[PDB]
RNA sequence: GUAAGUUUAGAUUAUAGCCAAAAGAGGGCUCUUCUGGAACGGAAAAAACCUUUAAUAGUGAAUAAUUAACAACA
C-alpha cells in the first residue's frame, strides 16, 4: 500500500523524466491542458496531459497548472518503471 | 483457554466496517470527468474562439 | 489511477459548473434538473454529510 | 442514459445475480466494468422490445437465452 | 459497431458469449484524449496561497473586524456567514484528540 | 400514397426511436473473434491485479489479494489454515471482465483465503420497549466472529 | 348479525372454457393438493382461525400436502380466500425408498425425484 | 325504453367482475363488510337512493 | 381433518370497559344481540380502520398494505 515517491524523494520530477526519455531516444513531452473547471474561483481543478509525438503518455490532476503539470510527470515516471498501482501483486505463494 | 489462544490482542470494541482493502481500485477511482466527452480545441460551452 | 493521495482526493470531490437555457421552458421542469445538481445526487459518491454540490447557472 | 428500473431488471433477465451493495462498489471503483454492464442491460432491453413488437415464431435474442439447471 | 453505447468517452465495450453459452466475455480498452481536443498551457502570467491572498485582499481598516471579514470570506467560497463563527469551550473539549484513520 | 399512410404530425409517431439489431449470423462470427483475443491475453499473462466478487456465507464481497474479511459466525477451521472459496460471480482485470450465469466454471478461477483470527463481538445492548422499562430489563448479545485474509486469485486460458 | 354463510353450489360447477384455461381434464382428477397460506387470520372470525390450525397452515408461504377427498374439501372452502391451491404433479413417478432422499419440489408443482444442481446441457 | 336499456347494459357489459358474483360467493370474505340486503339489492340501492347506472 | 376432554384436591383476583361493522327496540342519544381490534409499516399527525404467527446477530434477497383521481354535444 505504499506509493513509490513516498519511499523515494525526488525533486524536479520533470528534469528526471527528460533524461529518461532521452535514453530511449524519445522526444521531449509537450504539456497541454486536457480538462478545466472553475478557473477563476478559489477552488480550481486542472488536468494536464503530457503529449509525445501527438500521442498521450500521462495525465495528472492538480489545483494549479504548475502543480497539475508536476503531477503528470510523476504519473509518467511510475508507468515507465512499472511501479503503478494496478501492477501485478507480489508473490508469496512460492514455498521454496 | 482455547478462546484466548485464537485471539489477537487488539481491543474488542465496535468495528466500523467488516472489510478493509489497501488497493480498492484497479481501473482508477471515479472522478467527475470520467464519462464526459471532450470537445474539439477544448472549447468550453459558448466560447467563440 | 496512479495519482498521489492528495490530488486523487481533490479530483474526486471537485465541484462543477453547469449551464441551463430557460427560453420557452416550464419553470417546474427546470427546477428538477437544477435541484438534482445542487444537492449532488448526480454523483455515485453522494452522501448527506459530504457537501458534494455543484454550481448551476441559468439564463 | 439508463433509468434505475430498466438497468436492474434487465440484468436479472441475463442471469446476473449481483446485489445492490456490490454494484455501488463497481461504479465508484471500477468505472470501465460498470460501463460494460450498462451496455449489457441496454441490449437485453432492446431485445425484449423487438420480441414484443414482432409477433409469431421468431428466433430469440442472443443474450435472451436462459441456461437451465436440473 | 455492435455495442449499443457510444465508444467515444470512457471505453470501448465489446460483449461476446462463449460457445457453451455459460460465460459472458467483456473487452473494454481505454480511450485516450485526442491531441486536437486539447488546449495549450498559458505559460505567460502560481501557488494556491497566492491566489487566496489576492482574493482575500485587505484594503480598508487594515485587519477588518469579525463581521466585515466574515462577509468577505463567504463571498469567496460561496457559503453563508454562520459557518465561520467559533464555538464555546463545551464543544471544543469534547472533540476527539486522535480520530481513527483507515488507510 | 400507399395504404395505411398518415401524414407526419406531432402524435403520428411514437416518442421513442425504434432500433435495428445486428443480424445473428455475422454477430456470432464477431463473438468468436472476441473470445479468441481475450483467451490469448490470459494465455500470455498480460494483466495486473485481479478483483473478484465471491458469494460467501450469505453475503457477496468484492475481493482482491491481501484483503481482510470478517465473518460473523464460527467456521470450524483452525487458525492459519488455507481454504478455497468456490462461489465466484465475477472476475475482472484492467482490460477485460468475465461474468458467470450465475456462477463461473471451476476451471476458470481459483480463489484462496486464510483464517487469521477467531474472536467475539463487542457487547450489544438489546432493551425491548415496554411500559415500566427499567434499567435492568436489559440483555447483552455477543456473537462469535472470524477473520479471513484473501491470498490469491488465478485464471486459466480455458474460455 | 354477521354469521357463518353457505356458498351456492353453482360456484363449484366448472364450465368448458375453464378446463381449457387452467388445463385440467374433468376426468382423471388429481389426487393431492398443495396449499399455502398467503394472508393473515387477524381480523377474521374465530371459525376461520381454528380451521387454519387444523390444516397445518400456521406459517405463510410454506406448502402443505392434503388429500383431494370431499371431507377435506369441505374445510378448504371455508378459508378459500386466505389460501392458494395447486394440483400436485409427479413427472418421474412417485418416490421410492431409493430416491426418498433426493426429492425437491419446484414452484410449478412438480416433485422431481433427482436433484443434481447441474446444467441440463 | 329505460327497462330495455337496462337489459342491454347487462348483456354487453365488458367487466368480468360484477357485484353479484363477488357477494354471493364471498370472495375476499367481502361479506364481513356488507349487509344482508346487499345480496338482494345487488348494489343498486344504498339507503333510500337508487343508482341509475349500476349494473 | 385433527389433540384435546371429564373427574378429584387446592387457590385467589375480578364483578363500570372503549371504538369500528351488522340486526333490532324505545325517537342523535338509550338499551339488547352477533363479529372484530389494541404496529415498531400504512391512511398527514393517528388507542379502535388496513397489512402483519414469537424473538436474536448480519453493509444480503423476494414481497404485503399503501389520499388521490384524469362543458358541450352526442
Amino acid at each position: 500500500g505504499k506509493e513509490l515517491f513516498e519511499m523515494w524523494t525526488v525533486v524536479n520530477p520533470m528534469g528526471l523524466l527528460v533524461e529518461e526519455l532521452k535514453k530511449r531516444n524519445i522526444s521531449a513531452p509537450e504539456s497541454r491542458l486536457t480538462r478545466q473547471s472553475g478557473s477563476t474561483t478559489a477552488l480550481p481543478l486542472y488536468f494536464v496531459g503530457l503529449y509525445c509525438d501527438r500521442k498521450l503518455i500521462a495525465e495528472g490532476p492538480g489545483e494549479t497548472v504548475l502543480v497539475a503539470e508536476e503531477e503528470a510527470a510523476r504519473v509518467a515516471l511510475r508507468k515507465l518503471y512499472g511501479f503503478t498501482e494496478n501492477r501485478r501483486p507480489w508473490d508469496y505463494s512460492k514455498p521454496k | 483457554v482455547q478462546k484466548l489462544a485464537d485471539q489477537s490482542g487488539l481491543d474488542v470494541i465496535r468495528i466500523r466496517k467488516p472489510f478493509h482493502t489497501d488497493n480498492p481500485s484497479i481501473q482508477g477511482q471515479w472522478h467527475p470527468f470520467t464519462n464526459k466527452r471532450t470537445a474539439l480545441h477544448g472549447l468550453r460551452p459558448r466560447e467563440l474562439r | 489511477s496512479s495519482f498521489s493521495r492528495a490530488p486523487q482526493q481533490w479530483a474526486t470531490f471537485a465541484r462543477m459548473w453547469y449551464l441551463l437555457d430557460g427560453k420557452m421552458q416550464p419553470p417546474g421542469k427546470l427546477a428538477v434538473i437544477a435541484s438534482n445538481k445542487l444537492q449532488g445526487l448526480n454523483k455515485p459518491v453522494y452522501h448527506q454529510l459530504s457537501d458534494c454540490g455543484d454550481h448551476v447557472v441559468i439564463i | 442514459g439508463l433509468k434505475y428500473p430498466a438497468f436492474i431488471v434487465n440484468l436479472i433477465k441475463c442471469q446476473v445475480e449481483l446485489n445492490r451493495k456490490v454494484l455501488v462498489d463497481l461504479a465508484i471503483y471500477e468505472p470501465k466494468t460498470f460501463k460494460s454492464l450498462a451496455a449489457l442491460a441496454k441490449r437485453r432491453q432492446q431485445e425484449g422490445f423487438a420480441a414484443a413488437l414482432g409477433d409469431g415464431k421468431e428466433p430469440e435474442g442472443i443474450f435472451s437465452r436462459v441456461v437451465q439447471y436440473h | 459497431t455492435y455495442s449499443s453505447l457510444p465508444d467515444d468517452y470512457n471505453c470501448q465495450v465489446d460483449l461476446a458469449l462463449t460457445a457453451d453459452g455459460r460465460t459472458i466475455v467483456c473487452y473494454h480498452p481505454s480511450v485516450d484524449i485526442p491531441y486536437e481536443h486539447t488546449k495549450p498551457i498559458p505559460q505567460p502570467d502560481e501557488t494556491h496561497e497566492q491566489i487566496l491572498k489576492a482574493k482575500l485582499e485587505v484594503r480598508k481598516s487594515k485587519q477588518l473586524e469579525q463581521g466585515p471579514m466574515i462577509e468577505q470570506l463567504s463571498k469567496v467560497f460561496y457559503t453563508t456567514k454562520h459557518r465561520w463563527y467559533p464555538h464555546g469551550q463545551y464543544h471544543n473539549r469534547r472533540k476527539k484528540l486522535n480520530p481513527p484513520r483507515d488507510r | 400514397y400507399p395504404q395505411g399512410y398518415v401524414p407526419k404530425t406531432s402524435l403520428s409517431s411514437p416518442p421513442w426511436q425504434e432500433v435495428v439489431l445486428p443480424d445473428p449470423v455475422e454477430e456470432t462470427r464477431h463473438h468468436a473473434e472476441v473470445v479468441k483475443r481475450v483467451n490469448e491475453l490470459i494465455a500470455t499473462g498480460q494483466y495486473g491485479r485481479l478483483f473478484a466478487v465471491v458469494h460467501f456465507a450469505s453475503h457477496q464481497w468484492k475481493v482482491t489479494a491481501e484483503d481482510l474479511i470478517l465473518i460473523e459466525n464460527e467456521l470450524d477451521i483452525k487458525c492459519g489454515e488455507r481454504i478455497r472459496l468456490e462461489k465466484v460471480l465475477l472476475v475482472g482485470a484492467d482490460n477485460f471482465t468475465l461474468l458467470g450465469k450465475p456462477l463461473l466454471r471451476k476451471e476458470l478461477v481459483r480463489v484462496e483465503a486464510t483464517v487469521i483470527e477467531k474472536t467475539e463481538s463487542w457487547p450489544k445492548i438489546n432493551m425491548k420497549f415496554r411500559k415500566r422499562k427499567n434499567f435492568r430489563k436489559k440483555k447483552i448479545i455477543v456473537n462469535p466472529q472470524t477473520i479471513l485474509r484473501i491470498n490469491t486469485i488465478e485464471i486459466a486460458p480455458r474460455l | 348479525k354477521f354469521t357463518k354463510s353457505r356458498i351456492p353450489d353453482k360456484v363449484f360447477q366448472p364450465k368448458p372454457e375453464d378446463h381449457e384455461k387452467y388445463g385440467g381434464d374433468p376426468q382423471n382428477p388429481h389426487k393431492l393438493h398443495i396449499v399455502t397460506r398467503i394472508r393473515s387470520t387477524k381480523r377474521r372470525p374465530y371459525w376461520e382461525k381454528d380451521t387454519i390450525k387444523m390444516l397445518g397452515l400456521q406459517k405463510a408461504h410454506s406448502p402443505q400436502i392434503h388429500k383431494n377427498i370431499p371431507s377435506v374439501n369441505a374445510k378448504l372452502k371455508v378459508v378459500k380466500h386466505l389460501i392458494r391451491i395447486q394440483p400436485l404433479k409427479l413427472p418421474q413417478g412417485l418416490p421410492t425408498e431409493e430416491t426418498m432422499s433426493s426429492t425437491c419440489l419446484k414452484s410449478t408443482g412438480e416433485l422431481v425425484v433427482q436433484w443434481h444442481l447441474k446444467p441440463v446441457e | 325504453r329505460m327497462h330495455q336499456n337496462q337489459r342491454e347494459r347487462e348483456l354487453n357489459n365488458q367487466n368480468p367482475w360484477t357485484f353479484e358474483h363477488i357477494a354471493t360467493a364471498n370472495m375476499f370474505g367481502i361479506r364481513k363488510f356488507l349487509s344482508p340486503y346487499d345480496l338482494t339489492q345487488k348494489g343498486r340501492y344504498w339507503g333510500k337512493f337508487y343508482m341509475p347506472k349500476r349494473v
